[PDB]
């Protein structure tokens, strides 16, 4: 407690054994035989483990280009050039840079934004995800990819992921939306 | 998808391999003995039934060999020699591996049946004849007031014979289950939702007390 808030602080835990996910939180209704991705701590983004990544073998085979899509995002924009400069053993070389290479700063990133206030709040006030998607893309170039919604609606702080909802999916004023964004 | 586990796969393979080879070899001997030998114009023959051949092969592959029934054609005898060299190896390896698989079964599975108005205490951690005997002789001691509390041991192991004797001496008020408090399914079996307390005993004589803690 910090009364001088406890479970309100956001955690992400790397797990060595995916079965230990059941110990991370209370009132999960734990089972030993649910796969990690179904468990409440993973659905909330409070837990992670290596076992969710091993399908990247088969995705790297079936579409190489799609693995570069993930990495551009997940590394924040590492490149074969940067990987080679590090493999040259000299350490990460840097300094002041030209306007020509600084053009790479204007690139897309993943961001998370709230429907509680600002121009998009009109959709949190009883609109639908399809309305929000089209409006944000048209007015801002903001491309919505999913929701981060409170698990319970009334008292806990936990939220869960909803990848790419249907167009008629109802929104809440407390929702946050994951967005691809350019500034 | 029904044959789910490696031991059930091995079990069904052993049993059905044995039975199919035994039934096949019994038919083969039945053909040879009832045929009679071709070298003697089929005059040397025996009128065995298939069931007598099936019995005789069991009696020979087990190496009992009563000789109440035996082969008398030269083909049936040379078949019995080939059969002896092969099937003694099968019987002497298969029957112990069947007995091993049937022996490797949990004897303290199942679930605590909560009696209508009695209390129970779950006990776990370092459970052994030394820890349990010292615990029970203080917990169930006659100088305490008479209270009906059941003790429910939960441990990931089979009791040693000394502990199994001690559990049987307290059969009316002590119960034991295979399992671990690390599994929600085992905690449900011991009915811990409505236990009065859980006691976690420690190995005071472990090689390192931080791994034990
Ligand atoms: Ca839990
Ligand atoms: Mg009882």
């Amino acid at each position: 407690t910090f009364d001088d808030a406890g479970a309100n602080v956001p955690l992400i835990t790397e797990l060595a054994n995916d079965s230990n996910v059941q110990f991370l939180d209370q009132d999960d209704d734990d089972d030993p035989d649910t796969e990690l991705y179904m468990t409440q701590p993973f659905a909330c983004g409070t837990a992670f483990a290596v076992s969710v990544l091993d399908s990247l073998m088969s995705t790297s085979y079936f579409n190489d280009n799609a693995l570069t899509l993930i990495r551009t995002l997940i590394t924040g924009g590492a490149t074969p050039e940067l990987e080679q400069i590090l493999a040259e053993g000299a350490g990460m070389r840097g300094g002041y840079c030209s306007p020509a290479v600084l053009a790479n700063r204007d690139r897309c990133r993943v961001a998370q934004i709230s429907l509680f206030d600002g121009p998009l709040a009109q959709f949190g006030q009883g609109g639908h995800y399809g309305e929000l998607f089209v409006y944000a893309l048209r007015h801002f170039g903001i491309l919505c990819i999913g929701l981060y919604r409170f698990r319970d609606t009334n008292p806990s702080s936990k939220r869960y992921v909803i990848t790419n909802p249907p167009e008629d999916f109802p929104l809440l004023p407390t929702d946050q939306v994951y967005v691809l964004t350019y500034k | 998808n029904v044959l789910k586990t490696s031991t059930l796969i091995r079990l069904v393979q052993l049993v059905v391999s044995f039975v199919s080879l035994w039934l096949t070899a019994a038919g083969f001997l039945h053909l040879l003995e009832n045929s009679g030998d071709p070298f003697f114009d089929f005059g040397n023959a025996q009128h065995l039934t298939y069931w007598e051949c099936l019995y005789f092969l069991m009696v020979t592959m087990s190496t009992v060999g009563f000789g109440d029934i035996f082969a008398t054609t030269v083909l049936g005898r040379t078949f019995v020699v080939i059969f002896i060299m092969i099937f003694i190896g099968l019987f002497a390896s298969f029957i112990p591996e069947i007995a091993e698989i049937l022996g490797k079964r949990q004897k303290y599975g199942g679930s605590y049946k909560k009696e209508r108005g009695k209390r129970h205490v779950v006990v776990c951690g370092y459970i052994t004849f030394d820890s349990v005997s010292n615990f029970l002789k203080d917990f169930l001691h006659k100088d305490r007031e008479d209270v009906d509390v059941e003790i429910v041991f939960l441990h990931k192991g089979l009791p040693g014979l000394e502990l199994e004797g001690l559990l049987k001496r307290h059969f009316t008020q002590v119960e034991y289950f295979w399992g671990s408090v690390m599994d929600a399914n085992d905690l449900e079996r011991v009915k811990i939702q409505e236990a009065d307390a859980c006691l976690v005993l420690a190995n005071k004589y472990c090689q390192d007390p931080d791994q034990e803690d």
